[PDB]
């Protein structure tokens, strides 16, 4: 999935979803 | 090994492990022929095609 | 002519505004669907931006 920028400060927006 | 990078396109980079465009972090790579390869061929590794 | 200029200038500003959608602004195309249907996602954003 794609996560909002508000919840992630340094990391990439995309998260594990497999 | 050159194709495990953000923005790359191809067989493995799109069917096995796609990194994000804004990927943050590092990619590690080192030679493993002298341990991961055996006489007669090693068939313990599979990749989606 | 005083009242006609206001009508003319106001409509001329809208025609210029709409005609700015047919320019490339240094990109490869003006139609946005062409960029999204011809290039891969990683290099599509730079053309869109
Ligand atoms: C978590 O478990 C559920 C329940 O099995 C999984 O949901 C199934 O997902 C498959 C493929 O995505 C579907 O074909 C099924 O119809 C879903 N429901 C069931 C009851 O099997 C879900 O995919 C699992 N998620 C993870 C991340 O493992």
């Amino acid at each position: 999935y794609r996560r909002p920028r508000e919840q992630i400060i340094i990391g990439s927006l995309w998260v594990f979803c497999g | 090994v050159r194709q495990i990078a953000p923005g790359q396109t191809g067989k493995i980079a799109d069917y096995n492990y796609k990194l994000p465009d804004d990927f943050t972090g590092c990619v590690i790579a080192w030679n493993s022929n002298n341990l991961d390869s055996k006489v007669g061929g090693n068939y313990n590794y599979l990749y989606r095609l | 002519g005083k009242l006609q200029d206001v009508v003319n200038q106001n409509a001329q500003a809208l025609n210029t505004l709409v005609k700015q959608l047919s320019s490339n602004f240094g990109a490869i195309s003006s139609v946005l669907n062409d960029i999204l249907s011809r290039l891969d996602p990683p290099e599509a954003e730079v053309q869109i931006d």
